[PDB]
């Protein structure tokens, strides 16, 4: 992330979400389709929860006050071997305390 | 006094090798004494179990009576005798004065020791004066009769091992049951009821060589059915 | 029986000799296929394999000569040694 | 002993199955670097295993080592001659 | 004539240690002290001398022996007074037993011990040729009695000795008991068994 | 996600539990044991956590599709940064010793060639394998009294 930001931003909550896909440097295209709606919202600015359920986000997003505006526009859309490998580096500890020991 | 015992067997020739290897292991070699050990009911009519025992060891001229048995030696009844198992028939029952005789009286996981008391004795006289009779006089007749030899090497701790064959006399003639082989014998006669940790560390002598022992012949003791005086 | 016992130790013995000498015909093939870029490998090996194993042959040379051993080969009698002594002072007064 | 036949023959299977192994020694990503320093200390390690039973079996080759007295005569006619020709 | 034994019915512990001081010009040496049991061993069989005797007796260690009807043996808890050669043919125990630990715990069924007394640290004398030890005995009854020993080392002195016995005896001013001096077998070859005669026939056993 | 991933963990736990007694061993110095015992009763502890690392190349396409971190619910305030280190995994210096792979790796190598180079490091692993078929073919080669009881019976008279 980036703590220039928060230092001047004042976080809070759905404005710390940016501060994200901007801090790590790691959105491109599929995450910059909500960079559509805030370049819409840049470029702008010049029951039916029974027709709602995502439930993959509805039995998840849950409370969310708006990624609805994204959820709209969420309307329009469409490593454990890393853990194992500083545990391969438990094993060269145990290579070399085994291969000092051979001496 | 409680004292544990067991016992093994191998053949007559490979007892050439076990005989200076019990010379080789144990320190000392095997040396000769015989024994004659002897039975008797109580008198078996009375009715109103531990049969009565009796023992001796006895002149050398006396056992093989044929040319002071062929010239003298040590180990040299080794070799000689079989089938050939009567030095004497027994004469009879033998034995108006006793000599001297002795007896006991043993009563019953690893191991088996029995309680084990003990007596001894001196001579005899009277109206049933005899050896026989104040032996049925004292109440207990003849049930049978049973001998043998020894050749036994001495080691630590007291411990002694006597290689031994026996013999059995009768009314039908005497033969010696010592016949496919040789026999050996140990023992550690214990103060009456000894310390059981002294009866923990007896059996791990014993187990040193039981597991030593195993392997030329293995180390094992015989069953209790046959372990009872009980007749 | 020092006859079965050797025996087995010498049909042991004979035991090592189809080991250490597969250890020859195991580094011969390696020269064959041999003159490649890489033929180094069993060069590592091979070499680890004959300079290993070829120690192998020498605890070959250890067991014939127990075998020409059976070709070669308190608790005092000192008591005769009260012989020597005893020689000894009928020597002194001889 | 039997049972260091039972054993050194498994042994003997064991320089069967030392040469088995070893020469054995082979052609995922984390794994397969495993495996390669797994059969230098295994190979090797069976390899000093049946170089243990070299030694174990090159020096348990070696455990496999393992009168004029004329009676009393020449006896008292000294034992006399020897302290009364010592003291007299 | 090496040897003789006798008891007394009638007696108090306070009666023996009198004697001393008209004994006490024939006594030079006071030796150890021994001490005693004697039981009656009743077999419990059915009908058929039907009375088994027991004692025991110890100065310098201790043996056993039995007698009932005229036949008899003798015996010992002690590996000294048994050749070590019994011990030799291996056929010796090593591990000896009180004969009346024998009988009377192993033997409990049929003879069972039917009588118990005796009397405790006993001591020695010595009288010229027939040395003599002296004990008392106590029963359930109270005080039993009292008894003492004599043993000569000439035989052909044994006249004058039994002779000389109760003339010492008869300055007892006190009242009778008495004694046997038989022999059991007509060979009478133990100086060591035939006070035991006089001891249980004197008992009156 | 994974219902039998965890039986893949529990195997992990079996594999784990090799650790357990090896450690526990090393600090049951210095006072010298068995060399033999523990030096092998170590080795093959430490087998198997190969052959476990073996069971997961076959599950290797959830290490790959990876399954990963999903997986972290608890909300540790901040102290779980120590178990963010702990969940982060990544590569130690084992890194530091994976480039010493790297120079190991030496050459070689590509930049080095595009295929025809590699397509002989196939046909090289390839020949070293029919010098194995040679191998195994050279290698067949070579390749009465009675038990003592009736007799203490006999000790009780028994014939
Ligand atoms: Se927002
Ligand atoms: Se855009
Ligand atoms: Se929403
Ligand atoms: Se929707
Ligand atoms: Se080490
Ligand atoms: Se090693
Ligand atoms: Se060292
Ligand atoms: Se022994
Ligand atoms: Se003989
Ligand atoms: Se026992
Ligand atoms: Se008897
Ligand atoms: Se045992
Ligand atoms: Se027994
Ligand atoms: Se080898
Ligand atoms: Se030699
Ligand atoms: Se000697
Ligand atoms: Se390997
Ligand atoms: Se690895
Ligand atoms: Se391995
Ligand atoms: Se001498
Ligand atoms: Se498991
Ligand atoms: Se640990
Ligand atoms: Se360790
Ligand atoms: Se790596």
């Amino acid at each position: 992330p980036e703590w220039i930001q928060v230092f001047g931003l004042r976080t809070e909550n759905v404005l710390d979400y940016f501060a994200e896909s901007p801090f790590f440097d790691k959105t491109s295209n599929n995450q910059v389709i909500k960079m559509q709606r805030q370049f819409s919202q840049l470029n702008d600015p010049n029951e039916e929860e029974f027709a709602y359920v995502d439930p993959a986000r509805r039995q998840i997003l849950f409370k969310y006050p708006m990624y609805m505006q994204l959820e709209e526009e969420l309307m329009k859309l469409d490593i454990f071997k890393i853990v194992q490998s500083r545990l391969m580096s438990t094993s060269y500890h145990l290579n070399s305390t085994l291969e000092s020991l051979y001496d | 006094v409680q004292q544990l015992s067991l016992f093994g067997s191998i053949g007559d020739d490979g007892y050439d090798l076990l005989i200076s290897t019990l010379t080789t292991i144990s320190g000392n070699p095997p040396l000769l004494y015989n024994s004659l050990c002897t039975v008797w009911k109580p008198n078996p009519s009375y009715d109103v179990p531990n049969r009565i025992k009796l023992s001796k060891e006895v002149p050398f001229s006396y056992l093989i009576d044929e040319t002071m048995m062929d010239k003298p030696l040590n180990f040299r009844i080794l070799k000689s005798f079989t089938n050939d198992k009567i030095p004497l028939n027994y004469a009879m029952t033998r034995n108006e004065s006793c000599s001297p005789w002795s007896l006991q009286i043993s009563d019953i996981r690893s191991v088996s020791m029995q309680t084990i008391a003990e007596t001894i004795i001196l001579s005899s006289a009277g109206k049933n004066s005899s050896v026989s009779s104040l032996m049925n006089g004292l109440g207990y007749v003849f049930e049978f009769q049973y001998l043998t030899i020894g050749v036994k090497f001495f080691m630590k701790h007291g411990l002694i091992l006597e290689l031994q064959k026996i013999w059995q006399i009768e009314e039908a003639g005497n033969s010696q049951i010592t016949s496919g082989g040789f026999l050996l014998k140990a023992y550690i006669n214990v103060s009456r009821g000894t310390d059981i940790d002294r009866i923990n560390y007896t059996e791990t002598a014993l187990m040193n060589l039981k597991k030593e022992l195993q392997g030329y012949i293995e180390l094992s003791v015989p069953d209790r059915q046959s372990m009872d005086s009980r007749v | 029986y020092i006859q079965e016992r050797l025996k087995s130790l010498n049909d042991i013995e004979t035991q090592l000799c189809s080991m250490l000498q597969e250890a020859s015909q195991v580094t011969f093939i390696f020269g064959e296929l041999k003159r490649g870029n890489e033929s180094v490998k069993p060069q590592f090996e091979n070499h680890v394999k004959q300079f290993y194993e070829r120690l192998d042959k020498s605890t070959t040379q250890l067991r014939k000569e127990i075998q020409l051993l059976d070709e070669n080969v308190q608790d005092t009698e000192k008591m005769e040694e009260q012989l020597d002594l005893l020689s000894a002072i009928l020597d002194p007064s001889k | 002993q039997a049972l260091y036949e039972k054993l050194e023959q498994t042994r003997t299977i064991l320089s069967v199955k030392l040469a088995e192994l070893i020469n054995m020694t082979t052609i995922s990503e984390l794994a397969v670097a495993t495996t390669s320093v797994m059969m230098v200390n295994n190979q090797t390690m069976q390899l000093i295993k049946n170089v243990q039973d070299l030694l174990i079996l090159t020096r348990s080759i070696k455990e496999k080592w393992l009168f004029d007295e004329k009676q009393i005569e020449e006896l008292l006619d000294n034992c006399i001659e020897t302290f009364v020709a010592e003291k007299t | 004539g090496k040897s003789a034994v006798i008891f007394v019915e009638r007696a108090t512990p306070a009666t023996l240690t009198e004697l001393k001081d008209a004994l006490s010009n024939s006594i030079l040496s006071v030796r150890d002290p021994w001490s005693i049991d004697f039981r009656t061993y009743r077999c419990s069989i059915k009908n058929l001398s039907k009375l088994m005797y027991s004692i025991t007796f110890h100065h310098h260690g201790r043996q056993t022996v039995l007698i009932k009807d005229n036949s008899a043996m003798v015996t010992t808890a002690a590996a000294a007074d048994i050749p070590p050669a019994l011990v030799f043919n291996g056929s010796s125990t090593g591990v000896p037993e009180s004969i009346d630990t024998i009988l009377s715990s192993k033997l409990s069924n049929i003879w069972m011990q039917r009588q118990l007394i005796k009397g405790d640290a006993g001591e020695t004398l010595i009288l010229d040729g027939l040395t003599v030890r002296l004990v008392n005995l106590f029963s359930s009854t109270g005080f039993k009695g009292l008894l003492i020993e004599l043993q000569a080392d000439e035989a052909g002195e044994f006249e004058t000795k039994i002779a000389g016995i109760e003339g010492h005896l008869a300055e007892i001013r006190a009242k009778e008991y008495k004694t046997s001096s038989d022999s059991l077998g007509p060979d009478t070859s133990n100086e060591i068994c035939d006070l035991a005669y006089q001891y249980v026939r004197a008992l009156e056993l | 996600p994974g219902q039998a991933l965890d039986a893949v963990r529990m195997r992990l736990a079996q594999l784990t539990h090799s650790l357990r007694r090896i450690r526990d061993e090393m600090s049951k110095a210095e006072l010298p044991q068995w060399y033999t015992l523990q030096s092998q009763l170590n080795v093959t502890l430490s087998q198997l956590v190969s052959v476990t690392s073996t069971l997961q190349h076959f599950q290797e396409t959830l290490d790959s599709t990876v399954v990963y971190p999903l997986p972290k619910f608890p909300t540790t305030s901040h102290e779980s940064l120590v178990t963010t280190l702990l969940r982060k995994k990544n590569i130690p210096e084992v890194d530091e010793w994976m480039k010493y792979v790297r120079e190991t790796s030496g050459v070689t190598t590509a930049l080095l060639k595009d295929e025809e180079i590699e397509k002989l490091l196939q046909q090289d692993r390839e020949i070293t394998n029919w010098a194995r078929t040679t191998f195994r073919n050279e290698y067949g080669k070579h390749d009465p009294f009675n038990v003592d009881d009736v007799l203490k019976f006999t000790f009780t008279g028994e014939k």
